[PDB]
């Protein structure tokens, strides 16, 4: 419903999902 | 793998397009449901060009003011913009002159930028004449054209123009 | 400090951060 | 293709600060680290072990205890095979607390879930709140498995997991 969480909570979220995404492409290439 | 990496950016209001507009570019699909976008993401799509592969490293902002300091972030790497508006929404090209004054304030003064006005299938809601987006892109002295995510036009051409005019820069150098 | 995004916005983010992490570990798979 | 037989979901729940996310860091990693990073929401933690020459991969979730996450937590109890329960041995309202964490098991997870009990930081008694005595007698009055855990110096967290596992395993084979 209302706002709850920061912007580094969320930003800390994100940043590991590009990190993740990012790791993710190099593996599937790999192939 | 690939010779240059471009990094792009699409920015502009929130539910202007700029997800599905994407999701054109990279899917060839298109979908009516609307998931408004957290904060950032980002799509891979590798190309060629003139003999050499180029690798576009596309990030898709959040519009809402809320994801301001997250957006912020990536406007010092972008090497292009898309500027997109709504043509159903004139609220939408109004705040196209907003969007460019962060690009000035935050951007490279020579980042390659574009502006796309759109949902151009959309004609029996349209609010901005083509005419209108052609003067305000002439004005900054970039190029415009009217896109549709959802009827498949212009999309592969915006891309595809602006990292050519990338490469044509680059090359120069 | 200042709230500013919701449970469903915090979900969604980390759900896509899970499946991400289970995908990684999927394509890694690939020890062949 | 599959690098395992079995794949149980397990779940750790308990008030911020207990340790749950050192006490999975231990049986994952096999380390410590004593700088304190509350979770945000949620994350897991894989670690594939070998029961009666079959593989079980472990699929461990770490829940945040702080109340701001609750309504993130709760959607991850309904898949739960094994749910470990976590105190802090050095915080009374941490045990005391126990009793509210078993009230919202039953609230969302499956009726057969199996359930432990964790008193955690056994290695430091000097500032020790909770008698062992107390841990066992509550784990008893609520027919629940108990054992007191160090992730700090590796006591019984492999004794715990690996307990847990083989009390899911022995229910899936009574069902054949
Ligand atoms: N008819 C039509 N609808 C479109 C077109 N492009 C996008 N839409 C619809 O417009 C809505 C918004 O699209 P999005 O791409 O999610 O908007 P956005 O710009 O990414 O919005 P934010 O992520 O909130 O910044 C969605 O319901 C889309 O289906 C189009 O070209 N034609
Ligand atoms: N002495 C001692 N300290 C521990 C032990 N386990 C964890 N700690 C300390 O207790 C603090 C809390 O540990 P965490 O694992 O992060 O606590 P948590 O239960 O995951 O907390 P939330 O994520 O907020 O729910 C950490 O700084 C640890 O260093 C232990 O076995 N012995
Ligand atoms: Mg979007
Ligand atoms: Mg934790």
């Amino acid at each position: 419903n209302r706002p709850r969480f920061t912007l580094q909570e969320l930003r800390d979220v994100l940043q590991e999902r590009n990190k993740l995404k990012s790791q993710l492409l190099v593996v599937q290439e790999e192939l | 793998t690939y010779d240059y990496l471009f990094k792009l950016l699409l920015i502009g209001d929130s539910g202007v397009g700029k997800t599905c507009v994407l999701f054109r570019f990279s899917e060839d699909a298109f979908n009516s449901t609307f998931i408004s976008t957290i904060g950032i993401d980002f799509k891979i799509r590798t190309i060629e060009l003139d003999g050499k592969r180029i690798k576009l490293q596309i990030w898709d902002t959040a519009g809402l003011e809320r994801f301001r300091e997250i957006t912020t972030a990536y406007y010092r790497g972008a090497m292009g913009i898309m500027l997109v508006y709504d043509i159903t929404n004139e609220k939408s090209f109004d705040n196209i002159r907003n969007w460019i004054r962060n690009i000035e304030e935050h951007a490279s003064a020579d980042v390659e930028k574009m502006i796309l006005g759109n949902k151009c299938d959309v004609n029996d809601k349209r609010q901005v004449s083509k005419e209108r987006g052609e003067k305000l892109a002439l004005d900054y002295g970039i190029k415009f054209m009217e896109t549709s995510a959802k009827a498949n036009i212009n999309v592969e051409n915006a891309f595809f123009t602006l990292a050519r005019d990338i490469k044509a820069k680059m090359d120069k150098k």
